[PDB]
Formats: structure tokens, sequence, C-alpha cells
RNA sequence: GGCGCUGCUGCAGUUGAAACGCCCGUAGUUGGCCCCCCGCCGCCACGAGGAAACGGGAGCGCUCCAGGCAGGUUGGACCCGCCGCGUGGGACCGCGGCGGGCCCGGCGCGCCGCGGCAGCCCCGAGGAGAGCGGGCGGGGGCACCGGUACCGGCCGGGGACGGGUGAAACAGGAUGAUCCCGCCGAGACCGCCGGCCGCGCAGGCGCCUGCCAAGACCGCCUCUGUCAAUCAAGGGCGAAGGCCGGGGGCUAGAAGGCGAUCAGACACCACCGUAUUCCCGGCCGUAAACGGUGCCGCCCCGCGGCCGGCGCGCGUCCCGCCGGCCGCCCAGGGAAACCGGGAGGCUCCGGGCUCUGGGGGGAGUAUGGCCGCAAGGCUGAAACUUGAAGGCAUUG
């Protein structure tokens, strides 16, 4: 069926390599998480591999994993 | 990359956003991220790691979008840029490490091969920096003297 | 002498050199990925006496032990003793056992 | 591209051609200078000499014959050659001291046909053209 | 001849020539 | 490394049409490639194209209508006096009546007919027919 | 000239002759994209200036003609030297604090911050280098360490042959062998698992435990800003055999010895055995060092397998992406065999760089030079000879 290369479907464009898209763009994004014991909320990179702490805690709350990073006992969002 | 001194052919790299503007949640002004950059440089953090720390803790994707300059340029503006650029410094460090390993092991030919490759890369980059007026015209990499210049 | 096989007569993929084995018939040196290889499982006593050993056994519930042997021959010995045959040009492409 | 390109490579393109020109046997034979040295005629169309002997030469494998020839000493460089006498019955005009004008067989110094080691041929004997001697137009003294 | 043995023969010849030319 | 972006663009376009495709993407773009496609368009050999920006060397999307027998570049860009044009016409072109040799001159990029209409020379960059 | 068999236009290098064993690397050649409307090159056009004859070429009946410049107011017009000089263009190809007033015809030279200017950073390559995180692998070096087996020695047992071959003979045995079991010594080796597995620049890479430095890939909204490609000279590594000096010494085993066979057997087969095979420090620099296929970059119908990393989906799977190793194959290519991740996009011929070949012999020889302890290696002719040699494929 008739696809136009100048206006590709975004869904089948997201499954391609970030560089061979029509207009190259990042794959990562930021997101908000909530401390399990503090009311407040902090903004965290999705592919972090460096220490990330609480405003209060002295325990690091992120685990680097070679791709998207995981977190210890916290509950997240997307903004 | 991984292609000047091997048969690699890998393409792993980062691709930055098309739109060149602060973040929607960006509270920071240039004068207050320059503060964090300079505090991190005084502490001894190399310029490639400063960007990592600002990305991972302060939620800043690109420093250029929030200030208008680049990290090494801001360091240079506040007189806190290094004497030697970071990449040449790292290559000299690796050369010193391999030589110190070879002092105990004279039968390791693989390490001698890689030492040759590293030092060739060092000379080429030193020539680039020299003709660009980012280094004294008398700069020269010397294998014997390279261990004690790392302290300075 | 044009090229006869796409594998050049051996199974060597992405390496320079492989190990040496000795032919079990004539003892020549063959590279490991070229030698003809067969695995055999058989009974230590021939089947033609496999029930007379069994009936003359004192141990209740005995089971005849087996032998596990990997035979490896060179090209010449394999053709001579009929482990492999010379095949037609079309048939040479067949990998079925 | 298996050949160098580029707007500033004229020197290389000329050096390559100068070097590979010598790989051709024709060019090397005509330009080196060793064939001019070794040539019995010294790069000339013909040459005169005196007959030193009369000889018969076997033919090559599929043929069977006895070809007639003469050993000749060259006047101008004192070299030894052998020259063929064509045209039935012509070996009878060649005394053992007969100035002969001698030319080539063609093929510029290669043997022709079935005569082993023959590259020259007699065209004139003691002043008189051998072909006209065969065709019975002129005759020798006695 | 098999070319390997022709090469062997030629090497022996060249070594004989070197030895004979060594005298004088 | 990459040296002649126009050569790769023209090879890609010829491949895509030989398959029987409607569109083709060529990257990177450049001023010279846009001039070459503009001349090809004005002669009628291709349809619309579009240069898409990526704060880098851009892409181009080319629409194809099956009229291109062949297109190529001449490397290096030899210079041509006004009187040698025809000694090139009977070299690259299938006839003296259709086809185009593209020159760059101090009066812009143009085909050979206009180059002998203004009786000037220049440097050859490519051809299509 | 034929001859695209000298190839700039325009040859060939899997197998016909021909890709250096491999990596680094200077000279050289080549180098993505972007600002237009300045300067300096190149380049295109038009001029000026300098020789005619020759070569083109306007006009003319030496009766024609090769000619000549004639002729009946006439005529011998014009064009053709050049990397220099002048005028114009400016696509393509490179290379590159200002104003005002002191001050005054201009230019320099300094002098005042005088208040006039938006004062003085393209971008961030499906180029490259550097980084951080994550796994990955017979990649490398040093030390240590287990296992049976081959060989040798010792205790006990028992009592006639054992070994070896296609068949035998020489070796061994009543000084008790061969065979069975326990104990000891030494030096090699690393099985089955072990692969259309994996790693390394190639040569190559597999016992236990510890230490040491490295590497490609993937992931990334990390850093720099063209720092690149290929490479004479030059540097480094490089199977096995071989050499120099030390050590060690099980096995196998060039040389040598011996039993058969045979017309002969100085060989194939049997038996014994020196160098060698193993370690350390050097030398040598070659292999069918093979994918007989140089390196970097682009496009390219499809269907599968395996290896490493990552992401989405349901409830281990499943669908993708990048990188690697393989099989089949439409088109296209080709002398064909076949290739097809190229050997495709090529007589419709031009992306960049380096090397090699030009009928068969003579000959990789002679000679000279450099290197090597030597054995060699690298470089490398000519006289002369010859009508074919060779590739892939068909029938017998
Ligand atoms: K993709
Ligand atoms: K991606
Ligand atoms: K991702
Ligand atoms: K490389
Ligand atoms: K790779
Ligand atoms: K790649
Ligand atoms: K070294
Ligand atoms: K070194
Ligand atoms: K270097
Ligand atoms: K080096
Ligand atoms: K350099
Ligand atoms: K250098
Ligand atoms: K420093
Ligand atoms: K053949
Ligand atoms: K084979
Ligand atoms: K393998
Ligand atoms: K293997
Ligand atoms: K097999
Ligand atoms: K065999
Ligand atoms: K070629
Ligand atoms: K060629
Ligand atoms: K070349
Ligand atoms: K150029
Ligand atoms: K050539
Ligand atoms: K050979
Ligand atoms: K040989
Ligand atoms: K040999
Ligand atoms: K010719
Ligand atoms: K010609
Ligand atoms: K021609
Ligand atoms: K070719
Ligand atoms: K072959
Ligand atoms: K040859
Ligand atoms: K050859
Ligand atoms: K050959
Ligand atoms: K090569
Ligand atoms: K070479
Ligand atoms: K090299
Ligand atoms: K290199
Ligand atoms: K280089
Ligand atoms: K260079
Ligand atoms: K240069
Ligand atoms: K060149
Ligand atoms: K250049
Ligand atoms: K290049
Ligand atoms: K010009
Ligand atoms: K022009
Ligand atoms: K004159
Ligand atoms: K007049
Ligand atoms: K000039
Ligand atoms: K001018
Ligand atoms: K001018
Ligand atoms: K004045
Ligand atoms: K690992
Ligand atoms: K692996
Ligand atoms: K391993
Ligand atoms: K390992
Ligand atoms: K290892
Ligand atoms: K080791
Ligand atoms: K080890
Ligand atoms: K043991
Ligand atoms: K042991
Ligand atoms: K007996
Ligand atoms: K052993
Ligand atoms: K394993
Ligand atoms: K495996
Ligand atoms: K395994
Ligand atoms: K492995
Ligand atoms: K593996
Ligand atoms: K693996
Ligand atoms: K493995
Ligand atoms: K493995
Ligand atoms: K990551
Ligand atoms: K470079
Ligand atoms: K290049
Ligand atoms: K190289
Ligand atoms: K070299
Ligand atoms: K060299
Ligand atoms: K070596
Ligand atoms: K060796
Ligand atoms: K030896
Ligand atoms: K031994
Ligand atoms: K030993
Ligand atoms: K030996
Ligand atoms: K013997
Ligand atoms: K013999
Ligand atoms: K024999
Ligand atoms: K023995
Ligand atoms: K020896
Ligand atoms: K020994
Ligand atoms: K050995
Ligand atoms: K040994
Ligand atoms: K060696
Ligand atoms: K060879
Ligand atoms: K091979
Ligand atoms: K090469
Ligand atoms: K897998
Ligand atoms: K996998
Ligand atoms: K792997
Ligand atoms: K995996
Ligand atoms: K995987
Ligand atoms: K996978
Ligand atoms: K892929
Ligand atoms: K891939
Ligand atoms: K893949
Ligand atoms: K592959
Ligand atoms: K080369
Ligand atoms: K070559
Ligand atoms: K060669
Ligand atoms: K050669
Ligand atoms: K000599
Ligand atoms: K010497
Ligand atoms: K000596
Ligand atoms: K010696
Ligand atoms: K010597
Ligand atoms: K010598
Ligand atoms: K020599
Ligand atoms: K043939
Ligand atoms: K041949
Ligand atoms: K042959
Ligand atoms: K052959
Ligand atoms: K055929
Ligand atoms: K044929
Ligand atoms: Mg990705
Ligand atoms: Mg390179
Ligand atoms: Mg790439
Ligand atoms: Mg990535
Ligand atoms: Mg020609
Ligand atoms: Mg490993
Ligand atoms: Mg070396
Ligand atoms: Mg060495
Ligand atoms: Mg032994
Ligand atoms: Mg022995
Ligand atoms: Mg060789
Ligand atoms: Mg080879
Ligand atoms: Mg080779
Ligand atoms: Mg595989
Ligand atoms: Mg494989
Ligand atoms: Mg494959
Ligand atoms: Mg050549
Ligand atoms: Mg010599
Ligand atoms: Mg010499
Ligand atoms: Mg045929």
């Amino acid at each position: 069926m008739n696809v136009d290369l100048l206006y590709p479907d975004p869904v089948e464009e997201q499954r391609k390599h970030k560089l061979k898209r029509l207009v190259q763009g990042p794959n990562s994004y930021f997101l908000e998480i909530k401390c399990a014991g503090c009311q407040d909320i902090v903004v965290v990179y999705s592919h972090a591999n460096t220490p990330v702490f609480c405003p209060g805690c002295t325990s690091q709350i992120s685990i680097p994993t070679g791709g998207k990073c995981a977190f210890t006992s916290q509950v997240e969002r997307y903004r | 990359m991984g292609r000047m001194h091997s048969k690699g052919k890998g393409i792993s790299r980062s691709a930055i956003p098309y739109t060149r503007a602060p973040a929607p949640w960006n509270k920071y002004t240039p004068e207050d991220v320059c503060e964090q950059i300079c505090k991190l440089a005084k502490k001894g953090t190399p310029p490639s790691r400063i960007g990592l720390i600002l990305r991972d803790q302060f939620a800043i994707g690109q420093v250029k979008n929030v200030t208008g300059s680049k990290i090494v340029r801001i360091l240079k503006a506040k007189g806190l840029a290094p004497e030697i650029p970071e990449d040449l410094y790292c290559m000299i460090k690796k050369a010193v490490a391999i030589r110190k390993h070879l002092e105990r092991s004279r039968r390791d030919k693989d390490s001698k091969f890689r030492l040759i490759l590293v030092e060739s890369r060092i000379h080429r980059l030193a020539r680039y920096y020299r003709q660009a007026r980012r280094l004294p015209p008398t700069f020269r990499y010397k294998s014997d003297q390279a261990a004690a210049l790392l302290a300075t | 002498m044009p090229v006869k096989r796409r594998n050049n007569g051996r199974s060597k993929y992405n390496c320079g050199h492989t190990n040496i084995v000795r032919c079990q018939n004539c003892h020549r040196c063959v590279p490991k990925d070229k030698v003809i290889k067969r695995f055999t499982i058989r009974n230590i006593v021939d089947n033609t006496i496999a029930d007379d050993v069994l009936n003359a056994c004192v141990i209740q519930g005995f089971a005849i032990p087996k032998l596990y042997n990997k035979v490896q021959y060179c090209v010449s010995c394999s053709i001579h003793n009929h482990i492999v045959r010379v095949r037609s040009r079309e048939d040479r492409k067949i990998r079925t056992p | 591209m298996s050949k160098t390109s580029g707007l500033y490579t004229a020197r290389k393109l000329r050096t390559v051609r100068r070097v590979n020109r010598w790989a051709d046997k024709k060019y090397r034979k005509a330009h080196l200078g060793t064939w001019l040295k070794a040539n019995p005629l010294e790069g000339a169309c013909m040459a005169r000499g005196i007959v030193t002997q009369k000889i018969g030469i076997s033919a090559k494998q599929p043929n069977s014959a006895v070809r007639k020839a003469v050993r000749v000493q060259l006047t101008k460089n004192s070299k030894k050659i052998t020259a063929f006498v064509p045209r039935d019955g012509s070996i009878t005009y060649i005394d053992n001291n007969d100035e002969v004008l001698v030319a080539g067989f063609g093929r510029a110094g290669r043997a022709v046909g079935d005569i082993p080691g023959c590259r020259f041929k007699v065209i004139k004997v003691a002043g008189i053209g051998l072909l006209a001697l065969f065709l019975r137009k002129r005759e020798k003294r006695a | 001849m098999r070319a390997k043995w022709a090469k062997k023969r030629m090497r022996k010849l060249k070594r004989k020539r070197r030895h004979m030319k060594a005298r004088s | 490394v990459r040296i002649n972006v126009l050569r790769d663009a023209l090879k890609s376009i010829c491949n895509a049409q030989r398959i029987g495709k409607k569109q083709v993407i060529v990257r990177p773009s450049s001023k010279v490639i846009i001039e070459f496609l503009q001349l090809m368009q004005k002669n009628g050999y291709i349809s619309d194209f579009a240069v898409v920006d990526n704060h880098r060397s851009n892409r181009i999307v080319v629409n194809l209508i099956g009229r291109l027998n062949k297109a190529g570049v001449i490397s290096p860009r030899f210079d041509i006096p006004a009187n040698d044009i025809e000694k090139w016409v009977v070299n690259l072109l299938p006839s003296r009546l259709f086809g185009h040799i593209i020159l760059t001159t101090s009066q812009g990029i143009m085909d050979h007919i206009e180059a002998q209409h203004r009786q000037i020379g220049g440097k050859v960059i490519g051809y299509f027919y």
C-alpha cells in the first residue's frame, strides 16, 4: 500500500535505528520519581549510570545496567 | 568508530535533539549552572564527567541549550581550563600504564603491539594541537619523561 | 583444477588454524575440522551371546554394560573402508545422514 | 580504480608508463640497444661478403630435404653467417671466392619455415643478381 | 622434474659455483 | 571515506529507478546536488524533490517517473575550452540530438547547449540522458 | 598504422601472466557539509606584441595538372607562435576590531574612551578520537597446579612362549619374560565435552588456582571540533624446519643400522636408534603464510541458522535494532566453472589510494649491491631458442 517517504508513520519509524530515521533524534527521556518516605519528587534521566540520591537519603537509589537503569524501592512516572 | 587501528566498524553513538531550547522544567539560568560547573571543576572532575553529573543529577540534557556555550569554553572563560586537553591526557595515561606493566613482563608482545598503536595516536593528536595554537610549539611527547609530567 | 567444493573440503569458519588428530586406521595427521567423525554405542558382549551371559548371571537385575567410542578417520581410509562414498555432482550437495 | 586519478598526478601517470613500456618484447627489442650490438648486419638492409664454403642443411621434423647454403665472412665486421640459396639449381653459380650481396629472410632476424639456424639469404653473386641468373637473363663469365 | 627437487638441484649447483670461485 | 556525494546520489537514483521505485532518499545533500537535480527537473527527467533539514547534512527525497536512461559524474572535473565541447558530446552522449553534459562556468551551472549558446567554456561535472 | 598487445580517453590481476605474510608510518596523492556581494591564486573568454616558408584558406583557366602569385579600375584578404603581459567573469578549487575626534590634502604615528556598533562562538558528520555503564570471549604474560597414559625401576604371584605382519623374519624368555597387582622416578601432553561455537593484526589460541595489563561490540540528550584515507623510505611482529650459547631428555624420530620383499630396492612394510621435538637468551624472515580474491566509502529481490549487546510486547516465549560468522538464491555479471555480504551497480566504460602483469623457454640463472654466523633472503639481465604453452567446458 502507498507509503510516502516524506511523511512516514511514526509507529514503524520508532522501531528503526535512531540514526537511519528521517530526522535523527534521541531515544532517551526524563521522568519523575517519588521518594518512598519523602513527599517530594525528583527528575531522573532514563539511562543514568552515575549515582542518584534522595534529597534526604544517603543511599544511592539507582542501579546502572548497561541500558535503561533500574531503581531501588521507589515508584515512578514519566514527566 | 573503533576503526582507525582495527577492523571494527561499529556505529554506537549519541544523537542529540533537533530542537535547541531549554527544558520545559528548566528552572536554571546560565549564571547558576556555570556555578555548578565551576564547583565541579575546582573539585578535580574532568570535563567529560562534569557533563555526566549535570545530566544525571540536575536533569540537564545539554549545557549549550541552557547557557549558549560549551563546557570547556566556560572553564576557559573562568581561567579553569586544563593545560593539556582531556583526550591527549588520557592517551598519555594509558601509555604510562602499559609501559609500567611491561617493566615486569618482557615476554608480552601483545602489550608491545598495543603500546605502538597508542603512541602513534598520541603523536598524531599532538601534531594537531600544536599546529592549531592550543599547545606550545615546543611540545613533544617523550616516552622516558612522560611519567612525571602527569603530575603537572 | 577448478574449485570442487564451497567449503574447500573442510569445516573451517572464521579462524586461522585448528587442532591435529591422528587417524585411527593408519595414524596420519589430519586437521580436526576435516577428519571423518562417527560415534558408536555398542554392547561389550556380542548380541549373539547376549542372553546366555544374562541367564548365567548371579546378580539380580544386572544390565549389560555398553561401550562409547568416537571413531575418527582420514579421507583415504574412509573411502577405502566405505565409511563415505564418491558421489555424483548433484549428490555432493546433500547433507542428509 | 586500479589507476591513480586526481588533478595533480601527471608525474605519476608518466612514471608508470615509462616503467611498464619496457615489459613489451617488441619495444624492448627495438629500443634497448643490445639487438643493435648483436645484429650481424649492424642495422642495415644488406651486406656483402666472401664465400668460405658450400654446405647442405637438413630440414626440420615434418619435412625431408637438403637445403643448400653458404658460410659467408662479412667484409665490414668479419662475422660468420650462413646464407640460403633459393631457386632450383642456383648453388652452381657460387665459387669459393665469390663476392655475395646478402639480405634477410623477413621476420627481422627470425628463422623461417624449416631451415634451422638460417636468417640470411644471397641476392647477388660476384656482381650479378641471382634471380636474373635463374630466369636466364644474364650469365656469369666462366 | 617436480619443481621442489629442481630447486634443490639448483641450490646445490649455486653452492658448488660459490665454492669453486672462492679459490682464487 | 566519503568524497563524491553527487556520485553516490546518482548511483542511488539509478538503482532505485532500475528496480521500479517511486521515491528514493539520498543523503547527504549539498548545493551542487540541488543544482544538478534542478537541471534534471527542468529538462523533465525527474519529478518533485524535497530537502529535509536535520541541523546536519540534510536528506533529499526524490520522486521518479521512469525517464532516466543513465546519469553519472566525471571525476576529476576536467576543464573544457569552448571548442572541445563537441569532442566530448560524441564521447559521452548517445546522440547529438538528446542528452546533456553539465558544466560549471563563471556564469553558473548549465548544460552544454547553453554553454555554446553563450560561446564559453568551463569545467565538466556530469551528464544525464 | 593494424594494437583497447602500453590502455589519459581505454587493458588485465579467484582459476589463463599478475594483490606485498601482516600491522604501524614520513614524503607524495586524496579529503564531508556550511557564510557572498572583499583580497590572492588556478580556470574560461576577449585583447596587445612578436617571422616568413610549411599548414589551412578568400580571388585568379600556367590549354588541364603537380604549381605559381597572378592579372584586365586591380589584387596577393584572413587564420595558425605563448603555463609571460592587459581587460572582464567569478560558479567550481583552495588560503585569509571597528568607528569618530586631535588632524592638517591623503597615508602612516601616537593620542584621548569619547558613546557610535547586536562589538568578537554556523553546526555538531549513520567521519574520527576521548569517556562512563554493561555484559562478552581456547585474546596475551607471569606463578602455581591435577590427571591417566607412554617409558624405566622394584616387591609378590604363576609357569612356556611373547612380539610383529597381508604373510613372515631380526629384536625378547627357565639370569622366569609376556600376563596380574601394589610402590617409586622423570619428561612431554591436555582426551570424551570440541561445534557451518568463539577470540586475535596476521602467524595463531583449550589442565587447576592467583595476579597483571589490554580489547572490540553494544547502550547513552557525556567531551573535542576535522584532529581523516591510502601509503616509497623507515620501524615492529611473523607456522614448521634450521643456526649460536646454556639446560633438560619421556615419546616420536631426518641421518645411520638391521629383517623382509623384489630382476634390482640403496624405497614403500617390521625392528633399533643420533640430531630434532621441550625450557631460557638471541639469530634467521620464509610456506598452497589461501578466501589462490589489497585498503577506505555508497546503493543493493528475498528466505533461513548461530554468536554478543539492547529495546518493545504479551504470559519462558515473540517482534524488532546494531555488530559478527555462515547457508540458499531472483535480477545482474562472466570464456565458463561459478559470484551474488560481489566476481553486481562497467564498451551505457571516470569515488580515493597503494602494489603487480604484458606468448612459451632460457631464468629467478649470470653479474653487481645490501642484509645474514651459516643455510639464505631481497634486488635481478642479456645472447640465444621456439609456434605455441595455458584456462574453463563437451563426447569417447
Ligand atoms: K533500522
Ligand atoms: K535505536
Ligand atoms: K534505548
Ligand atoms: K584501520
Ligand atoms: K565490527
Ligand atoms: K558498520
Ligand atoms: K613496544
Ligand atoms: K612502542
Ligand atoms: K604517528
Ligand atoms: K609508535
Ligand atoms: K598528523
Ligand atoms: K606521526
Ligand atoms: K596535566
Ligand atoms: K588448471
Ligand atoms: K581441504
Ligand atoms: K571457528
Ligand atoms: K576453531
Ligand atoms: K564428519
Ligand atoms: K588422506
Ligand atoms: K585492473
Ligand atoms: K586498469
Ligand atoms: K595503481
Ligand atoms: K585534487
Ligand atoms: K601499467
Ligand atoms: K613452487
Ligand atoms: K616448488
Ligand atoms: K622448496
Ligand atoms: K600498438
Ligand atoms: K595507435
Ligand atoms: K585506435
Ligand atoms: K580491470
Ligand atoms: K585452482
Ligand atoms: K609464470
Ligand atoms: K609467476
Ligand atoms: K603461476
Ligand atoms: K597487496
Ligand atoms: K610490492
Ligand atoms: K604497510
Ligand atoms: K597504516
Ligand atoms: K597512517
Ligand atoms: K604519508
Ligand atoms: K602533501
Ligand atoms: K598519486
Ligand atoms: K595533495
Ligand atoms: K581521501
Ligand atoms: K586560465
Ligand atoms: K567559464
Ligand atoms: K621575417
Ligand atoms: K587603389
Ligand atoms: K600569471
Ligand atoms: K588579471
Ligand atoms: K583580470
Ligand atoms: K595638498
Ligand atoms: K570475560
Ligand atoms: K563470545
Ligand atoms: K578465555
Ligand atoms: K583467555
Ligand atoms: K590464556
Ligand atoms: K602465558
Ligand atoms: K596463562
Ligand atoms: K598423577
Ligand atoms: K601428574
Ligand atoms: K611357540
Ligand atoms: K611426550
Ligand atoms: K568448551
Ligand atoms: K561453544
Ligand atoms: K564452549
Ligand atoms: K572461544
Ligand atoms: K563461544
Ligand atoms: K560466544
Ligand atoms: K569455544
Ligand atoms: K566457549
Ligand atoms: K546507557
Ligand atoms: K590520515
Ligand atoms: K585515499
Ligand atoms: K598501511
Ligand atoms: K613499506
Ligand atoms: K619498508
Ligand atoms: K618470530
Ligand atoms: K619460523
Ligand atoms: K634446529
Ligand atoms: K629425549
Ligand atoms: K625434554
Ligand atoms: K629434521
Ligand atoms: K631406514
Ligand atoms: K629410493
Ligand atoms: K620408490
Ligand atoms: K625405536
Ligand atoms: K638439527
Ligand atoms: K635434544
Ligand atoms: K615439531
Ligand atoms: K622435547
Ligand atoms: K624462525
Ligand atoms: K606462490
Ligand atoms: K587454502
Ligand atoms: K595494497
Ligand atoms: K545467541
Ligand atoms: K544473539
Ligand atoms: K561473540
Ligand atoms: K547473546
Ligand atoms: K543476544
Ligand atoms: K540477537
Ligand atoms: K544490522
Ligand atoms: K551487521
Ligand atoms: K545482523
Ligand atoms: K560477513
Ligand atoms: K599496498
Ligand atoms: K602486489
Ligand atoms: K605481486
Ligand atoms: K610480481
Ligand atoms: K655474481
Ligand atoms: K656475514
Ligand atoms: K663465517
Ligand atoms: K653455523
Ligand atoms: K657465506
Ligand atoms: K653466502
Ligand atoms: K646472494
Ligand atoms: K590448456
Ligand atoms: K596455467
Ligand atoms: K597446465
Ligand atoms: K595452472
Ligand atoms: K564452457
Ligand atoms: K575449452
Ligand atoms: Mg541505538
Ligand atoms: Mg588507517
Ligand atoms: Mg561506519
Ligand atoms: Mg547507541
Ligand atoms: Mg595502441
Ligand atoms: Mg579473555
Ligand atoms: Mg623487526
Ligand atoms: Mg625478529
Ligand atoms: Mg623411543
Ligand atoms: Mg626409540
Ligand atoms: Mg614468498
Ligand atoms: Mg602466500
Ligand atoms: Mg599470495
Ligand atoms: Mg556462527
Ligand atoms: Mg560460522
Ligand atoms: Mg555466507
Ligand atoms: Mg604494472
Ligand atoms: Mg652474487
Ligand atoms: Mg651480489
Ligand atoms: Mg568450452
